[PDB]
């Protein structure tokens, strides 16, 4: 059984699925530029 | 890459000397034989897979022995590499005329080359019917210009020359 | 969503200056390609499927990705390779109108290599595939026009990457 | 299969399953065991079903095998008979799952597509199909002769 | 080594093309200013034993404890060492600006710099300050603002390769800091 | 008709926009004001909308 | 027989370069041969003597001004009455050779400092060096420089004709003596002042101590660490700058790294070690399905053969032939070029790419976990819940001991 | 390095005893098969050019994206080196079944290929998969059943080589993972 | 380094000139001696190349066990940390000699430090003399009392800002010990 397996449902699909974790469209979690470098600790000057 | 950019740095380098006036005026002529020696990159580029059929089934016309079973080109897998290896060496003809020099033919296809096609039992006077046969097919003032059919053939016999 | 004429017009205005010499002297030099790209763009239209068809025979077509497993075995996802691989030889050709490669990550590249990860396409033979099809096009539109052509080609995939 | 659209037939109209169709996902699965007999006739016939499927198609559409055709040379003609042992399987899977739903996402789905950009005349792998069918329907009874023939026409139907 | 001829064969044997003709505008364009490229070249190794001079001594008046005892310009023989890495610095810098890559910079002078300059002891941002200056002196050499020498040279545009030289001491400033 | 909205069909397919999204883009389509806008009036292109 | 004969024999008799010197990687970069010719222009002879210079020092700063033993050994060489051997012999017993690498060096340095400069090779085995040891403690270090390049290593790799080079052989008598070689002449930059550390040891770069490393692997069997192959290395001198799909080069070590990003990476190259293990057993059979009928459809296809051009007429039509050894078979451009697209393709290469892109992604962070106490961490990821215990109370793995005090 | 008499010395050597008649029961047998063990080396010297072939080639049918531009194994150079390497690893295991000790394998070939392939970027995988077509071949060979070529042989029994040269090729594989 | 003294922001679209809601009071008033004390910093790190390399072997030569072969600095990787750390904690004074305030100095380069030295077998006794000739040679470039090196300062006094560096070098030297 091929290891790239793919996303979606219904027949032609691989047992995972859509997206791989059923969200086609991800809402994104990251942050903004000044304070994705505030969480980092290290960007405290800049 | 052995190219006229890299014979005058590697050897500029080896002395410890800046590019002085002897090795500028070497590029002089990278601007007016590079007015033709890509244009056989060019034709040769949107004409390659027309060419590579045209001289590959002369290497099984001329020998019609290799379809037979036990030699090279025996199957269907075989054949189709051996139609690969032509595209090759069609491939590095056109990287060596837009680098300059040899440089392509010499790391990439011809190094090793002695030890490949005695070990794997190809006939290497089988590669040289193909591509001595693309030099014959060469029409020079209709395939390119006359200047760059000169180029693009000087390439061609000295991978030939390589083979044999 | 920029040409070449309203990059060169945003620059200048985004100053508040008029169209000195040095703006002047870009828009002059599209307009030389002007006939160029239309030209360019008129064979792309043309020859549409059949670049398409020669790319993916070039490329992917029998590696394993096509066979059962693959990423590409159903025919729902056959078919909409080259329904994808529609628009990279369509937006492609917009960016070589216009000049600009801004309508390409505006409506392409976005969301895209995004987006991929999420079905689980393999971006490396995506990749592959408008190499493929770039190097095609440079048959048809000639080798500057292949170079114009060419220059956006490998800007979708350099951010697809 | 008759039982997943048989669900998404109900579960978009807000409520559960009528006797309409709860009597015939009853029906369907004491027809199972009749099913799985069918599909194993034509599970262990793909030697004689496709190449005999191949058979006809080349004496009815000579173009396509002859220099020229899109199924030319020994490569081709290996790829012509392969698509028509797809589609057997497919037949295969529609048997047991009761409908062509597994032959509709797959093989019939925007198949056009595909062949139109393949080369391949699409009215020629009908013709391929519909030889199989003819040496499908040879090789069982005339109760499952109506079953087996009548998934290889529904892919006749979608195919052109 | 590679040139800006086989950078473009190496890039297009990883898409295992043929160098068509989107490719060759890219060095059809090179070869068009090819005339220009050798007129910047001969504005570096024309003043390249002065510009030594000038852009290590500019990193003893700012770092003086360099030639302080115990430095790293205090013995001579030490002191003769810091002449000659400014110049086949500026020997390596000019061969990438001959060729248009900057492969032979990265495979022959940074190959192994950085754990050298360690090695050796060498203070790594003064290094910097020796690489910088001949950054600040090729781009007035090659646009020709040199506030004290001026060349004679055809007149038209030239701040791509101002450009490319700057990118270059970049390459050899960021491999050993 | 053979008619094709490839670019919605994928954008709703993967979930990229809404039906909604896809519905207001075909709204905004040629292919419908040219079938249920152009041969008709303003009055009753509010009422077939 | 890919490779007939070694470099330590000599070239017989009919080829310019030896058969293990041509697909190595002696053809890319500047570790060949500038042998001298017979008579020579006296710019042509300061070719030959730079190249001594950087060879037998290696990259050492000569300091040009003084030259001061050297120029009598300069002109016995510019006469011609003095080899190549013979001049390589006798800068190797001057001072200006003794105060570089032997008056601060240990012996084990100064003995893998001749294998560098006067041979090609590093040492390969631990009682080679056990011979050079007895031979200078014995015999003084004038008889030893004479009996270290009159053996019969020198006379046949180089003759009395070339000058010395890194000889990139081939063939490796040891696996190691690869991974030492590429260790000791450090990259096209580093000198052996810089490598064994006689400047930053010497008061004012003067005097100072030859320390050595790598004096562990010559004693017990143990291979270099890769991180001194790979990064300050000749290999990338003479790279190839190919296309290489996995890139040999290693990434520059990454400031904070995290335990949580290598213990999802090292379950990352176990899933796809685990699959390749698994789809390496299905390969070039099961995975054509084109494969099975290859006996039915080239048999079939074997109607109706056409000796000359213009056949299959077809019901009076031009339709004609192409009769080549490819379209016979029915192939075309896209049937020979569909090997040279197998990277993005292929299912088993699909999975041996990412294997050694994600594990020299790992075998870098994993070795820059060698820093621990004061270093300055960072959370680049969003602080997901996804964490693994610290349970490590009792014994879980215990490597076998089954001869706890045995006695 | 040491052969299959010298093992049982250095063994012996260690609580300094003669070798006595109790240890001897080995080597006395070791020479009573001794003619089956120049029998068994013959027949894999004798096919050893064409044993490299079958193998290099047979990893490249099961991973064909080696000779894609990018694998491992692609240009002249990389092919022709990768059967230098087949045939190096095939030579030291024909040297260690006819010592009968794998102490000439573990010190000069395969101490320290495992760093030497992480440098050069060759996939260790698919090393394994060059080996393992070396090991099924040799074991074949042996005993006489390779499916294309008989040899002369005399009759009786050779499992036993066919075993200890199956263990040179696993030492091969747990060398360089 | 910037953050030390605070910018005021006069443009439009910041966010900060209009919808700061504070101004930096503390840092307000550091420029009320602000002159004086960069004065300070730049006469430290001008010396800054030579003050590392006489403290470091200041210590070699009164502590003679160091570059002793099975001493704590007689290789050269651990030679070449060694001065690379004395580089950096003169940096993390000039922090905060700059800052005006040692909250700089006990997190980034004193938090676990002394766990460190004891975790590598680094000789406390003697980095601790090491970090007292950099508090004596810091107070006599400050003051422009050094003895081979003035530097043309304004006509002033700085001393309470020589006492004040030299409250951050055993701030660092008691954070060790
Ligand atoms: C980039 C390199 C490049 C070339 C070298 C040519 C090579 C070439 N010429 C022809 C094809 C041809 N070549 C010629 C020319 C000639 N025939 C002769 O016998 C005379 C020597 C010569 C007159 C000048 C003619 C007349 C044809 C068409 C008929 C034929 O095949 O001979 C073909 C077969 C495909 C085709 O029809 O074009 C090829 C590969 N084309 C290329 O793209
Ligand atoms: C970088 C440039 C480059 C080349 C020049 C070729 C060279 C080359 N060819 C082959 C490999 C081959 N080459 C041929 C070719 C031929 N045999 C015949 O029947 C004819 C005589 C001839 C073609 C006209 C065949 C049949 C094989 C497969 C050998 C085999 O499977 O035994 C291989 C071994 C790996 C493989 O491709 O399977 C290599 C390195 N490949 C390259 O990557
Ligand atoms: C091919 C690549 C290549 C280079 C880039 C240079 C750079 C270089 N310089 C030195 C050697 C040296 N390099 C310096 C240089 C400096 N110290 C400073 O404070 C300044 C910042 C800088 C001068 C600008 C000094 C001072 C020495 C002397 C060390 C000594 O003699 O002990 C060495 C070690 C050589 C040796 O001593 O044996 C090297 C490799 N040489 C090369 O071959
Ligand atoms: C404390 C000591 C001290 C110096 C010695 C000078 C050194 C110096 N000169 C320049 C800047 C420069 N330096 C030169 C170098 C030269 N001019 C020439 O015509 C000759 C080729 C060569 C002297 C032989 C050039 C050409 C420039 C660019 C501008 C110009 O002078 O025209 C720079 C970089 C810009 C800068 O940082 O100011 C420096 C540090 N400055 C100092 O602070
Ligand atoms: C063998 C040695 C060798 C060289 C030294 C150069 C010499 C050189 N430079 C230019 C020619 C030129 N060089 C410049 C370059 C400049 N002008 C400026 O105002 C800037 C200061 C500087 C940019 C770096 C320009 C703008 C031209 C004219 C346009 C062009 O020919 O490209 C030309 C073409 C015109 C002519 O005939 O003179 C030549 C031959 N070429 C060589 O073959
Ligand atoms: C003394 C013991 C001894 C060995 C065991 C071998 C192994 C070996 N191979 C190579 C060198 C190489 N080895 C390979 C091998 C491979 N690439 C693949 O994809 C395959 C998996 C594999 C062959 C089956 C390649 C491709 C190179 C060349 C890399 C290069 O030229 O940069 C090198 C470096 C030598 C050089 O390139 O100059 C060594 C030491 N040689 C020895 O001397
Ligand atoms: C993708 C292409 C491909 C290949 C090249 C072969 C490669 C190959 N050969 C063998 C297995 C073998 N390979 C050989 C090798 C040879 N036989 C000889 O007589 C010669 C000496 C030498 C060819 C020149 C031998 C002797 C065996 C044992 C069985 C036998 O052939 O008798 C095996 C393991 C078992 C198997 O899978 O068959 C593999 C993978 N198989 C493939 O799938
Ligand atoms: C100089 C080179 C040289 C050799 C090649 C061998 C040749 C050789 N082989 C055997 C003899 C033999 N060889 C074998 C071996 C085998 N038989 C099989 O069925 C297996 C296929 C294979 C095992 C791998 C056996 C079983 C015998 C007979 C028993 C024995 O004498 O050991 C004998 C003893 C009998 C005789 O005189 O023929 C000799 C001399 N000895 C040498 O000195
Ligand atoms: C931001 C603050 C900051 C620091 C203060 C240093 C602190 C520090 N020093 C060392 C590491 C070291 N530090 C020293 C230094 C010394 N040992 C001696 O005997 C001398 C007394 C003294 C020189 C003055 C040595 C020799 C090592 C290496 C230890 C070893 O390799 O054995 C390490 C371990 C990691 C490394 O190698 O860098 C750290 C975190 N690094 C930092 O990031
Ligand atoms: C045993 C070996 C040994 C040494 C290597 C030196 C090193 C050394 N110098 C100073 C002491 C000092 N060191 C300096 C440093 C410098 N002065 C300058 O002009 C330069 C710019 C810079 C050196 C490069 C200064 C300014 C002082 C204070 C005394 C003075 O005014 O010079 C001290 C501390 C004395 C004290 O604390 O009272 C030591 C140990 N002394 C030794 O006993
Ligand atoms: C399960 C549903 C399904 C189908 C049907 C399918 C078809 C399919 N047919 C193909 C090729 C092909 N198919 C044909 C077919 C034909 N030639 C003729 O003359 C006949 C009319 C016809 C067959 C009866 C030929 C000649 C090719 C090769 C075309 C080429 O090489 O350019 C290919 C490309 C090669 C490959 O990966 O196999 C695919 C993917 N894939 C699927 O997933
Ligand atoms: C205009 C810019 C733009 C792009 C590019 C785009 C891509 C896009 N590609 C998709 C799917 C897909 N794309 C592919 C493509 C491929 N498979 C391969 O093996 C190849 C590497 C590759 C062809 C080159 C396949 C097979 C699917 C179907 C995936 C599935 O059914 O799970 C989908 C899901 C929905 C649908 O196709 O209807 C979107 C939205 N959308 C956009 O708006």
């Amino acid at each position: 059984r091929t290891a790239y397996p793919y996303t979606g449902s219904g027949y032609g699909s691989a047992g995972v699925p859509y997206g791989q974790d059923t969200y086609g469209y991800k809402a994104t979690t990251a942050k903004s530029i000044t304070e994705t470098a505030a969480q980092a600790g290290v960007f405290n000057t800049f | 890459m052995k190219s006229v950019i890299t014979t005058v740095v590697s050897a500029a380098d080896a002395a410890g000397r800046f590019p002085s006036n002897s090795d500028l005026e070497s590029i002089q002529g990278n601007i007016q034989r590079s007015a033709a020696r890509l244009e056989a990159a060019e034709k040769l580029a949107g004409n390659h897979e027309a060419v590579v059929k045209e001289a590959g089934d002369a290497c099984f016309a001329k020998y019609a022995y290799l379809k037979n079973p036990g030699e090279a080109g025996e199957n269907q897998e075989k054949i189709n590499k051996c139609y690969r290896d032509v595209d090759h060496y069609m491939r590095l003809v056109n990287y060596c005329l837009v680098v300059g020099g040899t440089g392509p033919l010499d790391e990439w296809g011809i190094a090793g080359a002695r030890e490949v096609y005695r070990t794997l039992n190809l006939p290497t006077s089988a590669y040289v019917a193909s591509i001595a046969y693309t030099r014959d097919r060469l029409c020079v003032p209709r395939d390119m210009s006359a200047q760059a059919g000169v180029e693009f053939s000087a390439y061609l016999d000295y991978l030939i020359n390589a083979l044999s | 969503m920029q040409d070449a004429i309203t990059s060169v017009i945003n620059a200048a205005d985004v100053q508040g200056k008029y169209l000195d010499a040095n703006s002047v002297e870009k828009l002059r030099g599209y307009f030389q390609t002007g006939e160029l790209r239309v030209r360019a763009a008129a064979t792309i239209a043309a020859n549409a499927a059949t670049i398409i068809k020669e790319a993916v025979a070039k490329s992917l077509l029998y590696s394993d990705i096509t066979r059962p497993g693959g990423n590409m075995y159903t025919t729902r996802r056959y078919a909409a390779c080259i329904r994808d691989l529609d628009y990279y030889l369509r937006y492609a050709t917009y960016g070589m109108l216009a000049g600009d490669p801004s309508i390409l990550d505006e409506r392409v590249l976005n969301g895209l290599k995004e987006t991929y990860n999420s079905l689980g396409v393999p971006i490396g033979a995506t990749i592959q595939a408008i190499q493929a099809m770039k190097e095609v096009t440079g048959s048809l539109v000639g080798s500057d026009a292949g170079k114009e052509m060419g220059l956006y080609f490998d800007y979708i995939c350099s951010g697809l990457s | 299969s008759i039982v997943t659209k048989s669900i998404v037939n109900a579960d978009a109209e807000a409520r559960y399953l009528s006797p309409g169709e709860l009597d015939r996902i009853k029906s369907f699965v004491l027809s199972g065991q009749r099913r799985l007999r069918i599909a194993q006739t034509l599970t262990e016939n793909r030697e004689r079903i496709v190449k005999q499927g191949g058979q006809q198609l080349f004496q009815r559409r000579p173009d396509v095998v002859s220099p020229g055709g899109n199924a030319y040379g020994e490569e081709m003609t290996a790829t012509c008979l392969r698509d028509l042992d797809y589609y057997l399987r497919l037949v295969t899977y529609g048997i047991i799952a009761g409908d062509v739903t597994p032959i509709e996402e797959i093989g019939l789905v925007g198949v056009k597509e595909m062949y139109s950009a393949l080369g391949t005349p699409i009215s020629g792998v009908a013709e391929g199909i519909r030889c199989m069918k003819d040496v499908a329907c040879s090789l069982l009874s005339g109760e499952d002769a109506a079953e087996v023939g009548f998934y290889f026409d529904y892919t006749l139907a979608a195919m052109q | 080594m590679l040139d800006a001829f086989s950078r473009v064969v190496v890039n297009s044997d990883a898409k295992a093309a043929y160098v068509g003709g989107s490719d060759l505008q890219a060095l059809k364009s090179f070869i068009a200013d090819g005339n220009k490229r050798l007129d910047a070249v001969n504005s570096i190794v024309s003043n390249a034993s002065c510009m030594v001079s000038d852009a290590v001594s500019g990193m003893i008046c700012e770092n003086p404890g360099l030639i302080s005892p115990g430095g790293n310009c205090y013995t001579n023989r030490r002191m003769a060492a810091c002449l000659r890495d400014g110049e086949i610095i500026l020997r390596y810098v000019s061969y990438a600006l001959l060729a248009g890559d900057a492969s032979v910079l990265e495979d022959r002078c940074l190959n192994g710099l950085k754990e050298t300059y360690i090695a050796l002891g060498v203070p790594t941002n003064s290094s910097i300050r020796a690489v910088s200056i001949m950054k600040a002196q090729a781009v007035a050499f090659i646009t020709n603002t040199a506030t004290e020498r001026k060349m004679s040279f055809a007149a038209g545009d030239c701040t791509s390769l101002a450009s490319e030289v700057a990118s270059y001491f970049d390459r050899v400033g960021a491999a050993i800091s | 008709y053979g008619f094709s909205f490839s670019v919605l069909e994928s954008q709703v397919k993967n979930g990229q926009i809404s039906i909604k999204e896809f519905v207001r883009s075909l709204g905004k389509s040629s292919v419908y004001q040219k079938q249920f806008y152009q041969p008709y009036v303003n009055s009753r292109v509010v009422e077939l909308a | 027989k890919v490779v007939d004969r070694l470099d330590s024999q000599p070239s017989a008799a009919f080829e310019q370069t030896k058969q293990v010197y041509t697909f190595s990687r002696y053809i890319l970069g500047p570790h060949r041969a500038v042998v001298a010719p017979v008579a020579m222009d006296p710019s042509e002879k300061e070719v030959v003597l730079r190249a001594v210079y950087r060879q037998v020092f290696g990259n050492a700063y000569i300091m040009e001004e003084e030259r001061a033993e050297l120029r009598v050994m300069e002109s016995q060489f510019l006469l011609g009455e003095l080899s190549v051997k013979e001049l390589v012999r006798a800068l190797a017993k001057s001072s200006t050779y003794k105060v570089r690498f032997f008056e601060g060096a240990v012996q084990y340095r100064f003995i893998e400092l001749c294998f560098k400069h006067l041979l090609g090779r590093a040492p390969d085995n631990h009682e080679e060096i056990a011979v050079h040891m007895r031979k200078y403690q014995q015999e003084g270090y004038d008889a030893e420089i004479d009996s270290y390049l009159d053996a019969g290593e020198y006379d046949n790799v180089f003759g009395d004709d070339t000058v010395p080079f890194l000889r990139f052989r081939g063939v490796y008598t040891p696996c190691d003596s690869f991974n030492r070689q590429c260790a000791l002449q450090g990259g096209w930059a580093n000198s052996d002042k810089a490598m064994g550390g006689a400047a930053l040891s010497g008061y004012n770069g003067s005097d100072g101590r030859q320390m050595s490393t790598m004096i562990g692997n010559y004693i017990s069997g143990k291979p270099i660490p890769y991180e001194k192959v790979a990064a300050d290395t000749p290999l990338k001198s003479t790279a190839p700058n190919w296309y290489a799909r996995p890139n040999p080069a290693l990434a520059p070590q990454p400031a904070y790294v995290s335990a949580k990003e290598i213990a999802e990476l090292r379950s990352r190259v176990s899933k796809l070690e685990a699959a390749w293990s698994v789809a390496v057993k299905q390969s070039a059979a099961a995975k054509d399905t084109v494969e099975t009928w290859r006996a039915a459809a080239k048999e079939m296809a074997a109607m109706r053969g056409i000796s000359p051009m213009g056949e299959a007429y077809f019901g009076g039509i031009a339709q004609k032939v192409d009769n080549g050894a490819l379209a016979q078979l029915g192939n075309k451009a896209s049937s020979y070029k569909k090997y040279l697209y197998a990277i993005e393709t292929d299912e088993v290469s699909r999975l041996e790419v990412d294997l050694e892109e994600a594990k020299g992604q790992l075998r870098v962070l994993e070795a820059a976990m060698a820093k621990s106490t004061p270093m300055t961490r960072t959370a680049e990821f969003k602080t997901l819940t996804k964490n693994v215990a610290a349970v490590t109370a009792a014994e879980k793995a215990d490597p076998l001991s089954k001869r706890p005090r045995i006695s």
